[PDB]
């Protein structure tokens, strides 16, 4: 169920819209940005 | 389908990402004919970019035996001791070295199914779950419908 | 195929009788 | 004081919040049994074998456990001392062996 | 609004009340420091994490493999840094949260070992009195995967 | 824990035994319970192919 | 005849290779084994939607039998988890209720806490606490 | 109703599109009413310029905001 | 022992199927809905008689567009480079 | 050694007895064996869980089908517990200083 989650202004959906996917996933480890997916 | 091939594990071949990582090709053994029209591009490779693809890893070794032969096939001998044998029939230079690409990038094990993507070895952290979990211990263990 | 007045009541179409179901007095 | 869960079995949780507002913090120790809800182990010390004439007597006797039976009462017997059902308790077709992964791998 | 004990008069579920907010931020208060010492006093070990790395919710622990279904653009020997961590903790004591940990928090390191395909998969559809015969084989490429050590700062 | 292999897996994969007593009780409520114990319904390591069936037990 | 078929067998052995493991006259006589082996193939392409479901539905068996022995149900927890901001799928809640038993515990407990805050603020219709562990994180 | 919704440009579904307020539109909405969801679309800041193109989003409950971060307040 | 005569769906006497509360809720819900959509769809802007000609422009050049980029089909140019390197199927060690 | 437990590549004998002597080097008296949980004892299939308690508090547990194998392997437990040889101990650094 996400049918709460439409009352605070999150969506319905996690694996869209938010800090789970318009967040980078992986990263270098000296500190060098990671190239955005083309998605 | 998976009932009439077998199966394996995913693990690694002797831990290379905890230590340092090894190069899992050993040798490869290409066989380009001296004249014909099914190795232009195994020899257009040859020609171009086999000193490049030696110099960038310099744990592969590479052997040409320029063997007169109508059907240019190579062979990747890995450290486990696995020999997969392809043909590099009547294809470009770049699907060549994609193809040799995706091969060293590999090691020796199986293209089968893979059964179970996730592996880990230390499974049970705070104790495995047995029956007995989450169920009280009375007095003296005493069992129920008794007298003492 | 029947007629549009019968005299075996007819049951009526699913969405009607959703239709009519909810909304009762 | 309030508590979610009974604190009396298994573990111990303690939940909190971390003042700042973006992560939780939950420190739940361990429980151990204690002393007054355990029963001492018994220690069968069965000796009926032995007497005054001969000393290997009971050795002896002790090489007399053997029992036959046909299949019939054997798989009934195996069926009412595992709970378990009389029908696999019976031999399988080769059929059914042959195509049987001796060597199947093993994980971890 | 007295009503005599009866049947359906009291609710079945027992009424549970809310203790003081001021004691009960002490309390929790109290509890995060008591970890924080913990942590940085040394007294963890084997611990394990929750990466959302490629829309899949792996058990990140200590020398762990994992697969993708797909490639990263990495050459094999490069160490990756995992983030997007909801859920952590060792022994006796565990961190969430709101949708993620803080990025100085947990530092999960990874490292590319194996790049290869997959079995040649077979998709076939078929109809009935048709003549409808269709047949494919897809080799996707996947990407092994090996978690190093997660590290993990006393900055709460 | 710090199990080995042999003995954690015989105390995860173990038979126990239930007792439901009866007098005025729905022959429903218990058969229920009984059957989901039976099943495996109750435990985190429910399979069908595993064979954790335990044992229950009404009086 | 001119040009005419040299190469059959190896179409034989090519449809036969798929066929090395079944009962009867079906690993033998081409004419079912081309149709034994077309209907194989299409049950294998067709039951990746039947063995996600089956998967999901395992690990929701799972989860309400950990739930019911640590003494909750499934919907409340699920809400519970849904509604603290904390996104975590069938199968690791599923890893943890099978290896890890203390965090599940505590989100048991996690969760039991956010239902009764939830009630009191259904009964009271809220004003100023509205839960302690409620609170929800605005992302801009 | 098949052309319609072809034409107003809603081939997959639950997907958002942004029409104007004119009777045509209207006309064009109330046919398929049965079909779609109406919702009116609201701008809690300005509009977004030029260099405001690239960072934009259009969140939930129809708020097209102009400064779409992914850090909390 | 109920025998239901030819097909339970089309006929004369068929199995009648009745509402449950599933259904009962959806219905509602789709009303509330549509009854949300009647309510923001009750509300002009222009009043028809403003806008006689506002983006009639866009049209007319989106529409020339289209006509150039139709009007515009012709086979593709033909190269001598191609026959030329098309000999290099016979290449050996040169 | 990932994953491996210790006594497999130890292969020990007598573990009551390098336990009782681990003690009385650890200024510990004499461990005594109790019996925790259990389920079916007339059955083909017994479980049992023997707890080891030095004066008064329980130190490991170890589970088994008999009493000799779940006392044997409770003191297996101790003893791995008393050398820091756990599955919940540091993993190796494999990195450089
Ligand atoms: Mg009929």
């Amino acid at each position: 169920g996400g049918q709460w989650r439409l009352q605070q202004g999150l969506a319905a959906n996690p694996s869209g819209y938010g800090p789970l996917t318009e967040l980078p996933d992986w990263s270098y480890a000296d500190g060098r940005p990671a190239p955005p997916m083309k998605g | 389908t998976a009932r009439g091939t077998p199966s394996r594990f995913l693990a690694s071949v002797l831990h290379n990402g905890l230590g340092r990582y090894v190069q899992q090709l050993q040798r490869l053994s290409f066989s380009v004919s001296r004249d014909g029209a099914s190795s232009r591009g195994a020899r257009e490779f040859v020609e171009r970019e086999v000193i490049d693809f030696a110099r960038r890893n310099p744990g592969v070794v590479i052997y040409v035996n320029s063997r007169p032969c109508c059907v240019p096939r190579v062979v990747a001998e890995y450290l486990n001791g696995a020999v997969r044998e392809e043909s590099i029939h009547c294809k470009s230079v770049e699907e060549i070295s994609t193809l040799v690409q995706k091969l060293a990038d590999q090691s020796g094990l199986d293209v089968i199914r893979i059964r179970k993507p996730f592996h880990t070895d230390n499974p049970s952290i705070q104790g495995q779950w047995h029956p007995f979990t989450n169920k009280p211990t009375t007095f003296r263990g005493l069992r129920p419908r008794e007298v003492q | 195929g029947s007629k549009a007045v019968t005299r075996h009541r007819r049951v009526m179409h699913f969405q009607r009788q959703k239709l009519m179901a909810v909304t009762e007095y | 004081t309030y508590s979610p869960l009974p604190d009396d079995y298994n573990c111990n949780v303690e939940l909190a919040l971390t003042s700042d507002g973006r992560t939780i913090v939950c420190y739940h120790p361990s429980v151990d049994i204690p002393y007054e809800h355990t029963k001492p182990i018994p220690r069968p010390d069965p000796v009926h074998n032995n007497e005054e004439t001969h000393d290997q007597v009971l050795k002896t006797r002790l090489e007399e456990k053997v029992e036959h039976l046909e299949e019939g009462p054997m798989i009934e017997q195996l069926s009412k001392m595992f709970f378990t059902t009389k029908h696999r308790w019976y031999p399988h077709g080769r059929y059914h062996r042959c195509r049987k992964n001796l060597n199947p791998p093993k994980d971890r | 609004g007295y009503v005599p004990k009866t049947s359906l008069s009291s609710p079945p579920w027992p009424e549970v009340v809310l203790p003081d907010p001021v004691e009960e931020t002490r309390h929790h208060a109290e509890v995060v420091k008591k970890v924080n010492e913990m942590i940085v006093t040394g007294q963890y070990g084997r611990l394990f994490a929750v990466v959302h790395f490629a829309s899949r919710q792996w058990k990140v622990t200590s020398e762990d493999l994992i697969l993708i279904g797909n490639e990263l653009d990495l050459a094999c020997g490069e160490r990756i840094r995992l983030e997007k961590v909801l859920l952590v903790g060792a022994d006796n004591f565990t961190l969430l949260g709101k949708p993620l940990l803080g990025k100085d928090l947990v530092r999960v390191e990874a490292t590319v070992i194996e790049k290869t395909e997959s079995w040649p998969r077979i998709i076939m559809r078929f109809r009935k009195r048709k003549n409808f015969k269709k047949k494919r084989i897809v080799t996707t490429p996947q990407t092994v995967l090996r978690i190093n050590s997660i590290e993990i700062a006393p900055c709460l | 824990s710090s199990f080995s292999r042999a003995p954690q897996q015989w105390a995860t994969f173990a038979r126990i035994w239930y007792l439901l007593d009866g007098k005025m009780q729905p022959p429903g409520k218990l058969a229920a319970m009984a059957s989901i114990r039976l099943q495996g319904l109750h435990k985190p390591v429910y399979h069908a192919l595993s064979d954790c069936g335990d044992h229950v037990v009404i009086m | 005849l001119r040009n005419r078929v040299t190469d059959r067998y190896f179409r034989i052995q090519e449809v036969l290779k798929h066929a090395r493991h079944f009962r009867g006259r079906k690993n033998r006589c081409y004419r079912l084994a081309v149709r034994t082996v077309i209907r194989a193939f299409v049950k294998c392409t067709k039951a990746r939607y039947l063995k996600k479901k089956n998967m999901r539905t395992l690990w929701i068996n799972r989860i309400t039998a950990a739930s019911q022995e640590h003494g909750l149900k499934y919907p409340a927890l699920i809400g519970n988890l849904v509604k603290c901001q904390v996104e975590l799928n069938r199968k690791v809640l599923a890893d943890l209720a099978i290896y890890e038993p203390k965090t599940f515990k505590s989100l048991a407990a996690l969760a039991s806490r956010r239902r009764h805050e939830g009630f009191a603020a259904a009964l009271g219709d809220g004003k100023e606490p509205e839960g302690i562990f409620s609170r929800v994180v605005q992302y801009h | 109703e098949k052309d319609i919704i072809k034409m107003l440009g809603l081939e997959k579904a639950h997907t958002p599109q942004v029409h104007k307020n004119i009777p045509s539109v209207n006309a064009k909405l109330k046919v398929v009413k049965h079909l779609i969801r109406i919702k009116p679309l609201k701008l809690p800041q300005g509009l977004p310029a030029e260099e405001n193109m690239s960072n934009t989003c259009l969140k939930s409950t129809g708020e097209l905001v102009v400064q779409w971060h992914l850090k909390p307040v | 022992r109920g025998r239901i005569p030819g097909r339970q769906w089309i006929g004369k006497h068929r199995r009648p199927r009745f509402v449950s509360l599933r259904a009962k809720q959806n219905m509602i819900r789709r009303l509330e809905i549509e009854a949300e959509n009647h309510y923001w769809l009750s509300m002009p802007y222009m009043t028809r008689e403003q806008e006689r000609g506002h983006a009639a422009v866009r049209r007319r050049e989106a529409f020339e567009a289209i006509k150039a980029a139709a009007t515009s089909k012709f086979p593709p140019h033909r190269f001598i480079a191609d026959q030329l390197d098309h000999l290099n199927v016979t290449k050996k060690w040169s | 050694m990932t994953g491996k437990e210790l006594f497999e590549m130890w292969k020990i004998i007598n573990p009551m007895g390098l336990l009782v002597e681990e003690l009385k080097k650890r200024n510990v008296s004499a461990p005594e064996s109790r019996l925790t949980r259990q389920s079916g004892g007339t059955t083909a299939l017994p479980l049992y869980f023997v707890g080891l308690y030095c004066d008064k508090k329980l130190i490991a547990e170890g589970p088994g089908e008999t009493v000799l194998v779940a006392e044997e392997e409770a003191a297996r437990v101790a003893l791995r517990k008393l050398y820091g040889f756990t599955e919940n101990r540091r993993p190796w650094n494999y990195s450089k200083p």
